[PDB]
Formats: structure tokens, C-alpha cells, sequence
């Protein structure tokens, strides 16, 4: 499979998720994505093929996992954007105020802007903290997915946030959005993991 | 909130 930021893939054959990013580490290919979207050794498929299984998971507390894949795939510097892509150019963080997007299999891509740092969430399965909040909106199969500025700066993976009854927050307004993801570069740091660029 |  082609490996692009924001795209489907099954965890156990059982729930979806979406790519974060490309990465190596040495020889072994990569994607990271959150931590709630797998256990160690859960198995990933795209387009319904097997890509490769959970290497390492930190949830609740952090929410940031990778899967490690097989030589076969292929790692692209993208993320999804409808029909297109952005490129993924580095991992320079952005401010508060800065307008940021996301990519994901339920909602696509999606823009609006950082409106906190730090934020906790109180998932019932833990606290999850030291996240970053965007107004865009997501929605549930989104987590895991890219948040990219539209410059192809990498931001982080979707954890989660404020899902309404239908499973989305795209259906309140964008100053009641939280929509929250686990920092990119922390994850790199934990795990030794190189984003692959172009 | 929860997961996505």
C-alpha cells in the first residue's frame, strides 16, 4: 500500500483508524498514529491487504502509537487532501492562532485553527494530557489521522474531543469545537522514529 | 470527550 497521512486502516479486522505520518527507523518502515487505535501486535490492513502490527502504544496519559510494516510498503511524504496532497516538508510546531488542518477517513480534510496548548481529556478510559486543541472539526475514525499545516509542517495525530451523539462535532459551531491531538515531535522522540519529508 |  502507498502510505499517505490521513487514510484508512483496520486494526484486527474489527475497528478503523487514520494514518498519522510516514516514518523509518533504519530499515524498518513505519506510520505513527494514536495510541488508542492499537495494542502491541494488533494487526493493520489497507485496502483490505495485512501492511504490518503495532509496534509500541502509550494510552491513556500520552495517546501516540506506530506500526511497523512490512519492506513492501510504500512511505510517501504526504498527507490526503480529497483527490490531492499536502507534502510533508518538516514537524516545526505551530502557535496558537495559526491555522492548521487535519486529514482523516470519516471527515477528510479539514482546516480551521490552534485555539489552545495543554489541554487534558477525559476520556473515559483515562486522562489524556498535554494535548493540542484546533477548531476544525473530526470525528470518530479520524483518530490516528495527520494535523499539517497547510505550509507541510507536521503537527500531531488526532487523540479525539468533544464527538457528539452522531459520532462527529462537525454539526456544532467552530467556537464549540475541541478537536485534540498528541504532539508529533514527542512521539519521534519516544519510539527514535524519522519522518520522512520531501 | 471521547476518543476518535
Amino acid at each position: 500500500a502507498n502510505i499517505v497521512g490521513g487514510i484508512e486502516y483496520s486494526i484486527n479486522n474489527a475497528s478503523l483508524c487514520s494514518v498519522g505520518f510516514s516514518v523509518t527507523r533504519g530499515a524498518t518502515k513505519g506510520f505513527v498514529t494514536a495510541g488508542h487505535c492499537g495494542t502491541v501486535n494488533a494487526t493493520a490492513r489497507i485496502g483490505g491487504a495485512v501492511v504490518g502490527t503495532f509496534a509500541a502504544r502509550v494510552f491513556p496519559g500520552n495517546d501516540r502509537a506506530w506500526v511497523s510494516l512490512t519492506s513492501a510498503q510504500t512511505l510517501l511524504p504526504r498527507v490526503a487532501n480529497g483527490s490531492s496532497f499536502v507534502t510533508v516538508r518538516g514537524s516545526t510546531e505551530a502557535a496558537v492562532g495559526a491555522a492548521v488542518c487535519r486529514s482523516g477517513r470519516t471527515t477528510g480534510y479539514q482546516c480551521g485553527t490552534i485555539t489552545a496548548k495543554n489541554v487534558t481529556a477525559n476520556y473515559a478510559e483515562g486522562a489524556v494530557r498535554g494535548l493540542t486543541q484546533g477548531n476544525a472539526c473530526m470525528g470518530r475514525g479520524d483518530s490516528g489521522g495527520s494535523w499539517i499545516t497547510s505550509a507541510g509542517q507536521a503537527q500531531g495525530v488526532m487523540s479525539g474531543g468533544n464527538v457528539q451523539s452522531n459520532g462527529n462535532n462537525c454539526g456544532i459551531p467552530a467556537s464549540q469545537r475541541s478537536s485534540l491531538f498528541e504532539r508529533l515531535q514527542p512521539i519521534l522522540s519516544q519510539y527514535g522514529l524519522s519522518l520522512v519529508t520531501g | 470527550a471521547a476518543p476518535x
